[PDB]
């Protein structure tokens, strides 16, 4: 038989917020990787940092995220992280 | 219980348990990025398989592999394309062994100031192992490299979740690939490769940052041009200057692929705020570089005002961690300990940290405050 490997259960979650970007990020930013990528970035980086992360995901990695959601998500991240 | 805090902002991390591994520092789960607790580096010059750090880029890592069916394909600008089994590699080519450090390009990124995006690592994305396998030179010679070859590309079993995301493929110069040190490794510390360290085969590229050390390696292509894949063309770029550095907040005007390690050293038997007995205090640690040889390690107990020569431990090879020991007289009170290595071509460590946008290649002189009583 082949050999196999078992990963532990994934538990990483985004920080809740009332901004609509929270839900948008839940629905878009876990599709390729766990959200611990986001949770562990340097803190209080601000708007330009998070705008650039979101744009990179869309333009470089081809994340299928529309313009309104891209703004909502970046705004949520900059306010929350 | 189950978390640690690394010594920089937003440093909390879960301690996580993977099959065949001891508890490690969980950076990401999908795909796995796992960092080694610093305490491990004081436990011996060779990093145990169960402690060895893990880094991947794409979530689609293999989780079922039939080692009998596995084939390494050698193709492109070669006279005879090859499809090699693990049994072929083990039996048809004499084996080589090398003790070599693997270190992530962004090891220590969390300490970079101003902070930069990416993997927020402390110093535990490095490890030293005894690798055994076949020199790439021997396999390429069997295939027959054609005149005009320029580079060799390397790809593995992992892939992206969505196919538009660029596949993880790296390249070496043909002259590097055929140098006899670059290795197709099927064994790590006397065992088959741990799963997350690239079972059943990986590229080992001694003295080069870890991005080149392609895991689950199944495709080697000899090409007559520079490879323009994303992970060579766009990712893993450093400033094209001696310091591989820019003014904080400024982008480089020119870049090249990341390449050889810079010189690093650490004191492993004490950490910030540790207690030591005033008097003669034994210190020990490690140093390493791109494979030129560590010439000396100097140690200070007064924040770099004066230095004492450490005694280097017997070596395990030019690509290994080099152990060192020093016994320093410490008066009662606080002391800022530092260690600083140099290599056989005069490379050393800066006293003040430099910066680049990706937070690669950190090698500043490490300082550790201790309390002598
Ligand atoms: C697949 C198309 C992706 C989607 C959907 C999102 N991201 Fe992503 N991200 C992707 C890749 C291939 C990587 C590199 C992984 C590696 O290990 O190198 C990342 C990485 C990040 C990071 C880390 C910082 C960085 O490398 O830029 C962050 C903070 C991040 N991703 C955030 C993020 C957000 C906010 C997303 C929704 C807009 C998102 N990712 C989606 C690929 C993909
Ligand atoms: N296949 C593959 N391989 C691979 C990858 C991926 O992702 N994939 N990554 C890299 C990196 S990036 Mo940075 O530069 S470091 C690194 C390394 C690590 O290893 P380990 O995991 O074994 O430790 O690997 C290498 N290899």
């Amino acid at each position: 038989a082949p050999l196999t490997y078992e990963l532990p259960d994934e538990t990483a979650q985004l920080k809740p917020a009332p901004q609509p970007g929270f839900e948008a990020a839940q629905n878009n930013c876990a599709a390729c990787h766990s959200v611990d990528y986001i949770n562990t970035q340097p803190p209080g980086k601000g708007q330009a940092f998070w705008d650039a992360e979101v744009q990179k995901m869309i333009k470089v990695y081809h994340a299928p995220v529309d313009e309104a959601d891209a703004k909502a998500i970046a705004d949520y991240l900059a306010k929350t992280y | 219980a189950d978390t640690v805090t690394l010594p920089f902002a937003n440093g909390e991390r879960p301690l996580v348990m993977y099959p065949g591994k001891r508890p490690l520092i969980g950076l990401t789960a999908r795909p796995p990025q796992l960092e080694t607790p610093f305490s491990v580096f004081d436990e011996g010059l060779i990093t145990p398989n169960d402690a060895f750090f893990v880094r991947y880029h794409l979530a689609g890592i293999p989780l079922e592999i039939d080692p009998d069916a596995f084939r390494l394909e050698i193709k492109g600008k070669v006279g005879t394309p090859l499809s090699l089994s693990l049994q072929d590699l083990k039996n048809d080519f004499p084996a080589s062994e090398v003790v070599a450090v693997n270190q992530c390009s962004g090891n220590s990124r969390g300490f970079v100031e101003p902070r930069v995006g990416g993997g927020q690592l402390a110093n535990g994305a490095m490890g030293n192992a005894r690798w055994r396998g076949v020199p790439l030179k021997a396999v390429l010679e069997k295939a027959g490299v054609q005149a005009g070859a320029k580079q060799v590309t390397f790809g593995g079993l992992d892939g992206p979740v969505i196919p538009e995301t660029p596949d993880f493929v790296k390249a070496l110069s043909i002259d590097h690939a055929t140098d006899g040190e670059v290795m197709l490794a099927y064994s790590m510390n006397g065992a088959d490769l741990p799963w997350l360290n690239g079972y059943p085969l990986r590229l080992v590229v001694p003295g080069y940052y870890g991005t080149y050390w392609v895991k689950h390696l199944n495709e080697i292509t000899v090409i007559d041009k520079e490879f323009d894949g994303f992970w060579m063309k766009t990712a893993y770029r450093i400033p094209d200057n001696a310091c591989a550095c820019t003014e904080p907040g400024k982008a480089p005007t020119a870049t090249i692929p990341i390449n050889r390690f810079d010189v690093r050293s650490f004191i492993t038997n004490v950490e910030n705020g540790a207690s030591v007995k005033a008097g003669e205090v034994p210190l020990r640690g490690i140093a390493f570089d791109g494979g030129y040889g560590i010439t000396q390690v100097s140690v200070s107990a007064d924040a770099g005002k004066s230095w004492t020569n450490a005694t280097l431990d017997p070596g395990l090879g030019k690509y290994s961690f080099r152990g060192w020991k020093a016994v320093l007289p410490l008066t009662k009170g606080d002391h800022v300990l530092m260690c600083r290595a140099t290599n056989a071509r005069g490379e050393t460590q800066p006293m003040q940290a430099t910066w680049n946008p990706a937070g690669y290649m950190r090698n500043v002189v490490e300082a550790t405050r201790v309390i002598a009583a």
